[PDB]
């Protein structure tokens, strides 16, 4: 449609041709679906493989190197047109090595973007529509919404498409349009038409814009526009870069990598400078042109291989993989930078019901008054069996089943439960189980009555479906629920007014039924029903009731119990004002106590240990519960948040008690508070605030609309997977399973991921340092180039190709959850770590040039044998009164080069094994822990032997296959890297613990 | 799901292929 | 031995230890046989099956194609790697196909080799050796000759091994060492030792080099070296590629295929080239590069099957199987090019005796003088029975047997025959038949005396061996043959000088016995013996004799008869000089005529018809005979060289007569001459030469040493199987049976082979032009490709695999021997022929793209049905306001492809049946004539059905099994090829007869 705001409600129902009762028909559905398309934005093209490789070849250095290799090949004809083959082949080698080194990059970024995207797969946008199929609400994918069908939205929902308001089901509707209108404050809506069709968004107060949130209320509506036609869809074809922020980890990494980039460059120009006195040499055509080019290539090549390339990418790759793992474990990472923070988590405020517990509500116990005589007060305690919402169980007295119908007290009890209820039961057939229809509390109540059957009604001759609300129905048959004085936290209770069914002229026959917290309900009682009788509420009676309530709430079941009461002489049907909540407590007085139900929702099995794990990890857990202070502390003891016997007077507050503290004392409270009971929505925010004023990194749970403020405030917002859409959008992470344990897993993932990122870094940085100390050590000591450009770029293609990416599959480190939470202040690369980097790096470099020097200086079973002055290998042709039976052309033997290469590669596979754990020995963390890496070591060694034995290759690579003896030497020279890092590890492990 | 193994095979073939194109390309100027 | 030339005759006899009379001993034989090895060269290995396969895998095209078939697949898993199955298997099938292609190639070259080498099996090299076993000469394999044994060589022999000359039996010894020494002129040899051992071959004039020929003489010797130790042997380890020539016909063909190649290249990269505006199609992943590859694959996949590779090899195939048949018919083809000539043979000069006739010599008739009285002259004519050399028959007079001893004339007659004789008889036990020992003429004479028995000596009581020479011995018991004045063509006669046995003092008792041609012998007679008396020779007597001789020589027996005379008063024993021939006729004068022997050698039965066959083939036959002019012409008439009555005055010349013509007249004589009598050796050459001057292709028979020159001159030199090895090495073909008829058969085969060569060509060329226009037609009318590469190359592997090779088994054509000899001038592929190749070719191509067009435009009982614009199938995905219920992805239906393939294949089988005869209708030449081809048709169809019905197959091949109705369409589309060719055949057959 168009200008649906300008039209009236009917003019819209008309335009599409649908009643706000029927909803759309499978036909119109398929029709609109084809005429309009799915409700979504156009799945953008993207980019091609071809294009990205090209974009890779846009590097100055890459161009430079490649251009200079073309010029020096173009000058391979002019001075002495001799034998070239390899001199022609070099340029084609480089550009192919480079090509394959870039293709690998695409695989990484594709893989990166992929996982990040693939998270939305876990949490798709839904909607509430009315259609022809069934009469009731159908939850569907927002993309499957056709402009025209009838939509229903409620508190905390996200608007699936642009809707024209049909009918406001609640008394007021409020909407958070912040995302579009910009206005933070929630705007009210109506169902009337807006005049001016040339009007603006902020003026369309009968419209709901896709991507907005329902702050308060419920409404019905008809879809006007979908897809790009949306008021939001017409803005997402505007900005492409809606994210411009850098996590302080990449920021420090781009700082560090930039520092290396600079130094690497300097000692890269230095190499081309300390060789000016050799530009003229004959072996370069004797020209400053070919002289200054054979070293220029070396310079640019080293730089191309040693400059730490996609260092930020390493974080991107690492977050990618962590992400998918967390999601696998039911932790949906909304905001990416959050994971970095997740490691540093130091506090978790979790809600109790449903997160720490199952919210599998069921009535375990219940008592009524047995006999009262002055100081004599007997209770009729009962237990009920079966913890599922299933109306299958039995009512036992003293461990023997009884007929609850034979207890007048229980008849009233069950009457109040059925009539103070707004929820009911539903037997599912596909699943074959009964399940709630309303709040779990009330549904447990419904189930209670279905087990009690105070009227001995039939059951077995009823279908599984009729069974569901059988005894409840019956109870409603007797009384007529007129209206309900719903619950308010100010009085901690609720009530219903009821009139008998079979009564013509009754003036005294109406009753009020009350249900609520024991505390106050009992205080508003002057009579204690005894079967059918009633007596005065004595002090002792009140004492006996209370002690049993206290018993059960403190027991090893920590029951949340309700008091049930009736008012027998209710004030006039008319004297009652059904608007102000302040007058309800006034009507709900002069009561007769009936009984008490004790109900249970058990803690999740895992919670127990998960808590312990946080203790070990140095992470404080703070429970936030709606139970009273008593039961609340009890539960904390019961789940290990508190010791069995330890003192907690200053570590557990009610909302009230908190508010009674002055501000300074409240801040004080949060440094040690572990339990909060009966709080206000605002308290979440303040608690976070205070927690922050201590430099704590806090994770805060929430799921409601009034949770959003505190969730956005917290460092890690955690919304429940079953909670409001408002909550989720405001949080940085969603619990698929609402499980507290999951949150703890999520934190462990943060730590782990942080470690794997360190693994990658150590390996790259260090291998590159070595890549440079190599080519510098040869230039400095004047030695024969131990590696040529083609060889170096090859080694580069293998190292940063297979083992490196295979490190992505490192298992989690050991001490991971036995450390205190990392500070988000401590730097990424510490001084020690940098020492570690240099040591190892510098060592591989020296081990490479020394492998080459081994074939000369100390040359065993091989040519050269020039123990000394292998240094000045230029004054060989000219100044040869020093040569003794040695051909000058030996400095171009393909054996030292094959030594260098055959050691650097082996030493990298070793260094890869060193990068399994950040500190743990290969004897405490064996190499076969990462089979992926071990497989990568094989493939790498496959390629090396092949480039040495397949005749075309070793020729162009200036390499010759080596003898078993010389291979043993390679090992005798590489393997000490493992030992070096092992020493360093043992120092970092036993001397610098943290 | 884990496309883990596809990751090591693709990076084993990109360095397999470009080496096969070295045997090949060197001989087209040899002849 | 070593340097046997430096050693003396005895120093060699010694070194091995053997007497030049004993020969070697069976012990010494076996010993040297192991100490030295078989006398031969080491059988070359060559190459291996697989080792040659690889060689075929080296083509520019096979590389390029087998490259961009994997480039395309790497760009298939890694660029847009979707569901592939077929995409991976395609390259891995191209090579699989190519493997099975080479297998046929190598098999054919193997078969080509086998036939060739299998020719030496027919004519094994022999040697004459003296050994211990028997006392007479022993004829053996040259390989069974051990360096050391005693070798005998004679006029016209090949020297079997390197021999040291022991003893020269003749007065001089001449040797043709041309083959090794390079010296054309024959060199003389001696038995003396050559000084310097370090001397050269040309100087070793006491040596005889294996591979050389005895130009004149006879000698004895001892073997020095054999095998690779030989002076020829050490040279045969030099050149391996001694096929440095190609027939003017091979070139004329390589030239044609080269033209096609060039055109097949143009209209191949024109196929790919015109397909650029289809590089970016969506089915190509929209890639300039992917599109180029795909069409580039089609281009090269054409070339590889389209360009005719093994044309020069097809010629060889033919010659191989031709030669083989020829050899099976007793015509051993020494020279391979010769066969091609053999077809064009226009003239055959054959010798009469032995080749036209059996050379089964026997005396039929004989006369002596009965009575002479001035002008009265009576003869005593006799007939003898039995034509075999067996002394079993009877002498009749007037059809009545008589006792020859009772006629004095006959007594002397037989005496002259027995004493003017150098041959004799021998009874073979194995065979159990009598056989000649010397010249047939003379032996037939020995047989006559044995049948006559002029002395009534005993016969029956003698063994079958003693009978052999009984009466002959007797006659020799009477006279003592002192010496013989042997025959000289300048006097046409010979004589012996005899003295009686028991008689010392008989200076008037010695006699001279003359035998020779009647002509001159009779003229040197002044007396005519009448029984025991003598009378003077009158004019009338001489006339009676001569008339009877003429009658016999011209009769229906065409007898070659000799006159027998005696000199009664011979010159003194000393007056005679036995050095100069010139004086012999002077001695043989003043004679007494005794009688005449008339003898027969019948013409071969077949000769008659063979001549007729030559008349039909438009080939002229020239008889060369030693008979006189009269008898010669007679014989010619008798065998159909001449008509019974026709005038021949200018078509028959004697040596003499020819020489009396001036040079211009001689050249003229040859253009019509058909009979040559009493010619010199030189006349063979001159004749050839003149015949050449009329552009004749001449066949010339020869067998003696002095025949070599003319045999080398003639286009087809034909040596007798029973002749000098000098004649054989000089000639191009050897007559296993010396039969004139065999020559004629050889020419027939020459014509046939040329035809089969034509067959093969037509089929290859045509099918190929088809294979091209198919892929050009679909690329020019822009159709959906009718065939894909894997299909094409499969068809190619079958077509050039089973039907093509089975054509090698085509029986000879029909008009074969009814046309005139083909000109070596006329080209192979004529204009008409080319038109014939294009027609059939361009047709099958059209029928293949049409076969697909039918599944679309005229699509019956099948999808497509797009009557028009099937052309622009690329603008189907995009510009589809033209589609009517048609899925664009139908252009890749597995049906139109199964049409093209299922049509092309069937039309090739048809085209193969067209290639049974070059011009003859399938009704004149039934298809069930070549069972092998017919068998190839079954198997070809067996593979086709299976590649469509065994599930793995039709999948990989982009094929779906078709329905019986559509198969009828295939037929209804293929079979009009039969008709088309049949039309063109009828045209050439009836309009372009020749
Ligand atoms: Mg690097
Ligand atoms: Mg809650
Ligand atoms: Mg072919
Ligand atoms: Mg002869
Ligand atoms: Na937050
Ligand atoms: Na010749």
């Amino acid at each position: 449609m168009e200008a649906a705001h300008s039209k009236s409600t009917e003019e819209c129902l008309a335009y599409f041709g649908v009643s706000e009762t029927t909803g759309l028909t499978p036909d119109q559905v398929k029709r609109h679906l084809e005429k309009y398309g799915h409700n979504e934005l156009p799945a953008e093209e993207g980019k091609s493989l071809w294009e990205l490789v090209i974009e890779q070849f846009e590097d100055l250095l890459v161009r430079i190197l490649l251009l200079a290799a073309c010029i020096s090949f173009v000058l391979a004809w002019f001075e002495e047109g001799e034998e070239t083959i390899t001199a022609f082949v070099e340029p084609f080698v480089i550009l192919l090595i480079l090509i394959a080194n870039a293709i690998v990059g695409v695989w990484q970024e594709r893989n990166a973007e992929n996982a990040i995207e693939a998270l939305k797969e876990y949490e798709p946008e839904m909607g509430k529509v009315y259609r022809a199929d069934r009469k009731s609400v159908q939850r569907i994918k927002a993309r499957d919404i056709v402009p025209g069908d009838i939509v229903e939205v409620a508190v905390g929902d996200k608007v699936p498409a642009d809707i024209r308001i049909l009918s406001i089901k609640s008394t007021t509707l409020r909407v958070d349009q912040s995302i579009l209108t910009g206005e933070s404050v929630s705007v009210i809506k109506h169902t009337e038409p807006v005049p001016d069709p040339r009007a603006v968004n902020q003026d369309k107060k009968n419209m709901l814009f896709s991507g907005t949130n329902i702050a308060a209320g419920k409404a019905l509506g008809i879809v006007a526009t979908t897809g790009v036609s949306t008021e939001i869809g017409k803005i997402r074809d505007q900005m492409a870069a809606t994210e411009q922020d850098k996590t302080p980890l990449q920021q420090k990494l781009d700082e560090f990598g930039e520092q290396l980039s600079k130094v690497i460059s300097l000692i890269c120009v230095a190499v081309w400078l300390i060789n000016i006195g050799h530009f003229n040499d004959p072996v370069h055509g004797g020209s400053w042109i070919r002289g200054a080019i054979y070293y220029f290539k070396i310079a640019v090549a080293l730089a191309v291989a040693a400059i730490p390339e996609g260092l930020p990418a390493v974080i991107t790759t690492c977050l990618a993989l962590g992400t998918r793992r967390m999601a696998k474990k039911n932790a949906i990472v909304r905001s990416l930078p959050s994971v970095e923070t997740l490691g540093c988590t130091s506090v978790i405020c979790s809600d109790k019901t449903g997160t720490l517990t199952t919210n599998q509500m069921s009535v375990c116990k219940m008592f009524i008054i047995d006999k009262v005589d002055g100081d004599f007060c007997s209770l009729n305690e009962f237990s009920i069996t079966g913890s599922t919402y299933a109306p299958e169980g039995e009512v036992l007295k003293n461990d023997k089943p009884i007929r609850s119908g034979q207890f007048d007290g229980l008849v009233e009890l069950a009457t109040i439960c059925a009539l103070c209820n707004d929820s009911s039961l539903d037997f599912n057939e596909t699943k074959g189980v009964y399940e709630k229809v309303g709040e779990a509390t009330e549904t447990a109540l419904t189930t209670l009555v279905e087990k009690m059957n105070v009227f001995n009604t039939e059951v077995r001759n009823l279908s599984k479906v009729e069974r569901a609300n059988a005894c409840n129905s019956v109870i409603r048959q007797l009384m007529k629920k007129e209206f309900t004085l719903e619950f308010s936290r100010d009085r901690k209770s609720m009530s219903v007014y009821c009139s008998p069914a079979k009564s013509s002229r009754a003036a005294v026959g109406n009753k009020m039924f009350v249900k609520g917290a024991p505390e106050g309900v009992i205080d508003r009682c002057n009579y204690v029903r005894v079967g059918t009788t009633r007596v005065p509420m004595t002090g002792p009676v009140k004492e006996k009731i209370l002690s049993v309530i206290k018993e059960w709430g403190t027991g090893r079941d920590t029951l949340r119990c309700l008091a049930l009461a009736t008012r027998d002489t209710p004030p006039k049907r008319e004297e009652m004002v059904l608007d102000d909540s302040s007058r309800f407590m006034e009507y709900e007085t002069d009561l007769t106590f009936v009984g008490v139900v004790g109900m249970l929702d058990p803690p999740r099995k895992e919670v127990m240990g998960s808590i312990q794990l946080c203790r070990d990890a140095g992470i404080r857990v703070i429970m936030i519960t709606g139970d009273n202070k008593g039961t609340a502390i009890a539960i904390c003891r019961r789940i290990g948040i508190f010791g069995e016997n330890e003192e907690v007077a200053d570590r557990a507050y009610t909302g009230r008690e908190f508010d009674d503290l002055p501000l300074a004392e409240q801040r004080e409270a949060c440094r040690r508070a572990c339990c909060f009971a009966r709080v206000e929505p605002s308290h979440k925010s303040k608690i976070v605030e205070y927690l922050q004023s201590y430099d704590e990194i806090t994770a805060m749970t929430g799921d409601g609309v009034n949770d959003a403020p505190a969730l956005k405030k917290a460092e890690i917002g955690i919304a429940m997977g079953s909670g409001t859409a408002v909550a989720k959008t405001a949080s940085e992470m969603v619990l698929a399973d609402d499980n507290f344990s999951t949150i703890v897993a999520a934190v462990e993932e943060g730590r782990a991921i942080y470690n794997n990122m360190k693994q990658f870094i150590r390996y790259l940085i260090s291998s590159n340092v070595g890549e440079v100390v190599c080519i510098f050590l040869t230039a400095a000591l004047g030695l024969p180039e131990a590696l040529i450009p083609v060889q170096l770029l090859w080694v580069n293609l293998v190292t940063d190709g297979l083992p490196a990416t295979a490190l992505g599959f490192n298992p989690p480190d050991l001490d991971i959850m036995d450390r205190p939470p990392r500070s988000p202040k401590e730097p990424l690369i510490s001084g020690w770590l940098f020492f570690r980097y240099m040591a190892i790096g510098g060592y591989v470099g020296a081990a490479t040039v020394g492998a080459a020097a081994w074939w000369f200086m100390y040359a065993e079973d091989g040519p050269g044998v020039t123990y000394h002055q292998l240094t000045h290998f230029m004054q060989c042709t000219e100044d040869h009164p020093h040569f003794e039976g040695l051909d000058c052309e030996i400095f171009e033997a393909p054996e030292p080069m094959t030594m260098a290469l055959s050691v650097l590669v082996t030493i990298e596979m070793c260094n890869a094994l060193n990068s399994l754990s950040e500190n743990q020995s290969l004897m405490r963390m064996p190499p076969w822990v990462n089979i992926w890496l071990l497989g990568s070591i094989c493939l790498s060694m496959s390629l090396h032997f092949l480039i040495l034995y397949v005749d075309p290759l070793p020729m162009i690579f200036k390499l010759k296959a080596l003898d078993l003896t010389q291979w043993l030497m390679v090992l005798k020279i590489s393997l000490p890297v493992i030992g070096l890092d092992e020493i360093l590890k043992f120092i970092a492990r036993n001397y610098l613990e943290g | 799901m884990e496309r883990s193994t596809r990751e090591l095979c693709l990076n084993f073939t990109v360095v397999l292929i470009t080496v096969i194109l070295i045997w090949l390309l060197v001989r087209s100027y040899q002849y």
